[PDB]
DNA sequence: AGCACAATTTAACACTTT
DNA sequence: AAAGTGTTAAATTGTGCTATAC
């Protein structure tokens, strides 16, 4: 779970510096939110990892 | 014809026709998907037939 | 690199972020998981005083829609005059002339109703702008771009945890505390039972 | 077809809480291109890059 | 069966002490957002100019040495990927072309 | 699976425009 | 008389718990 959080965080940090359309950045931020939610309390919102 | 409950529901149902019930079934089952003519007559035959 | 809401303070029972902002949990999940923009601020002074010039400019675009409508309607009138002139200049069958006059009415109806639909769209965007307030929702995802490219200087809107952070920034606790104290003191009903 | 041309309107306002399906419905709203539109878009991209470099 | 395991490391048995320890000196670095970090070092140690601090970002020493920018580049910054495959004469005879399309489309 | 419980909807209502 | 419009109850979902040692 820590690896998935820092993975999606590094990919967001790369997509922002590279310059990207809004859809890819919003999808990355939603994936980051779901990764941190899976870290803190799994299986609460949506299906569990 | 005996069916004292069936004609009661046939009064209180308000949905008349094949397509008018097909859109209701599709919108209650998906939910919220564009009604087509494939998903009308093939969804019911792709779930039980 | 982007803020993230703590899951205990959003997906509890009762949801504390929903109580602290007076937002429904079904709307909170639409905001923070990138499904609906939220208005987070609106300049009331500019929207108050420039309202007359904005609706005067809005009537220009509405009459432009109506003008293109009546231009296409005059085109349909001249086209149906040409049909009922050149087809009936000689001897002809009756029922095909009935169908020609029917199809002219059909295209005229199509013109005026397409214009009616886009007129209702232009009414809807202005009715949405005139009732703007913070902690709202725009689930359309096309109407917000129309509000950003046009009248985009009168407000701010965003998506997700940064917008929730912006709402928490502009949150005066004492005003909500005094209002919640006064509601349970004066009013009654379901409104009092909620405010506790 | 008011219903048929409604439920098509009322489809795009629902949650669909599975995020994969949300991303697929989000990317479904942009049309494809033909073999000669990408040429025009690439010409516009290269012209804009040359203009930003000269800037 | 029992299945012993170990996180790879060691446990030494020197009884601990607290009086004679080789002497140390303190450096102080300063990061970009005005933070100060104190780092101990041995006395026989070349104190470096830049240090990856506890904040997560690099901080230089408090002195004015200015060691190295080390001439590090961009990498590929698009353009470079445009200029390496297409030359300047082909772009200048294209951009102006596109520029004339701004002149003809504006008036029809 | 169920047993309890509290939060969140259809619908059922009088009240006020149209 | 229709048409909303807000306030007030039954349906409707989700959360939490369910013995002890080898």
């Amino acid at each position: 779970l820590y690896r998935r959080v820092i993975n999606r965080n590094n990919r967001l940090k790369r997509l922002i510096d590279l310059g990207a359309p809004e859809i890819i950045v919003n999808n990355e931020k939603r994936m980051l939110q779901e990764s941190v939610d899976a870290l803190f309390d799994n299986g609460r919102r949506g299906r569990p990892v | 014809g005996f069916s004292e409950i069936m004609r009661s529901t046939l009064e209180k149902d308000n949905t008349v026709g094949t397509d008018e019930a097909l859109l209701d079934i599709y919108r209650k089952l998906r939910p919220g998907e564009p009604p087509t003519k494939e998903s009308a007559q093939t969804l019911l035959e792709n779930l039980f037939f | 690199a982007a803020p993230v809401t703590h899951i205990w303070y959003f997906k509890g029972v009762p949801s504390r972020l929903g109580y602290l902002l007076d937002l429904a949990p079904k709307d909170l999940e639409k905001i923070i998981y990138f499904a609906a923009y939220v208005i987070t601020s609106v300049d009331e002074e500019m929207r108050h005083n420039e309202l007359s010039t904005l609706e005067a400019e809005m009537a220009v675009e509405r009459k432009a829609v109506e003008d293109q409508r009546d231009g296409e309607l005059e085109a349909r009138a001249q086209k149906l005059e040409a049909d009922l002139a050149e087809l009936e200049a000689e001897g002809a069958k009756a029922d095909a002339r009935r169908k020609v006059r029917d199809g002219g009415e059909r295209e005229m109806r199509q013109i005026r109703d397409r214009a009616q639909r886009e007129l209702d769209r232009l009414e809807d965007i202005w009715s949405t702008f005139t009732k703007l307030a913070p902690k709202q929702l725009i689930v359309d995802e096309n109407l917000y771009r129309e509000l950003v490219d046009r009248y985009g200087e009168y407000f701010t809107g965003a998506m997700g945890a940064e917008s929730i952070q912006k709402l928490i920034e502009n949150f005066d606790i004492d005003a909500e505390a005094e209002s919640l104290r006064d509601v349970i003191r004066n009013g009654k009903g379901q409104k009092k039972l909620r405010a506790l | 077809s008011e219903a048929l041309r409604q439920a098509r309107k009322d489809a795009e306002l629902t949650a669909s809480a599975d995020s994969v399906r949300a991303y697929l419905k989000q990317i479904g709203k942009v049309a494809l291109l033909n073999a000669e539109e990408e040429v025009e878009l690439a010409k516009r991209i290269e012209a804009g890059l040359y203009a930003t470099q000269l800037m | 069966r029992v299945l012993r395991g170990s996180r790879l490391g060691a446990v030494s048995y020197e009884t601990d002490r607290n009086h004679d320890l080789a002497p140390r000196q303190i450096a102080r670095y300063r990061t970009d957002n005005g933070e100060e970090f104190e780092v101990p070092f041995a006395d026989d140690a070349e104190i470096p100019g830049t240090w990856l601090c506890r904040n997560g970002m690099e901080g230089t020493l408090i002195e004015g040495d200015l060691p190295e920018p080390k001439k590090v580049k961009p990498p590929r910054t698009h353009w470079d990927m445009l200029l390496e495959r297409r030359s300047i004469e082909e772009l200048e005879e294209l951009l102006k072309e596109r520029l004339e399309l701004i002149r003809s489309r504006r008036r029809g």
